[PDB]
């Protein structure tokens, strides 16, 4: 984990390299199961907006 | 022909410096080095660990 093979024309020896943390670090679209699963039910109040599903046909 | 000889085959998974479990294929023990089986209280301590995300699976 934060490794990299850097191969290519511009070393001389292609390595696996320890990069460092960046800062600040993007945005990371990561979803976790058990704890959302965790809480209680989610209760949606049914503004049944299903023209999400609908309108977004072009 | 009279040769007792009783040999194992064992792959390194990880090391236990300190307390805690660190994994990596590493540290080779010099030989003429003591084995000393496992006990339950290491492997509690690899693998249930203490974190809210826990699931029990056997």
């Amino acid at each position: 984990a934060g490794e990299c093979l850097v191969v290519g024309d511009s070393t001389p020896i292609p390595s696996i390299v320890k990069l460092e943390l960046p800062n600040p670090e993007p945005r990371s679209q990561s979803i976790k199961f058990h704890k959302k699963w965790s809480e209680s039910w989610r209760t949606p109040s049914f503004e049944e907006v299903i023209m999400r599903w609908r309108k977004e046909n072009g | 022909k009279d040769e007792d000889i009783f040999i194992l085959t064992v792959q390194p998974v990880g090391i236990f410096k300190g307390e805690e479990f660190f994994q990596g294929n590493s540290m080779l023990p010099s030989p003429t080095e003591p084995v000393f089986l496992v006990e339950d209280d290491i492997l509690n301590k690899i693998f249930s660990n203490e974190k809210t995300k826990i699931f029990h699976l056997g």
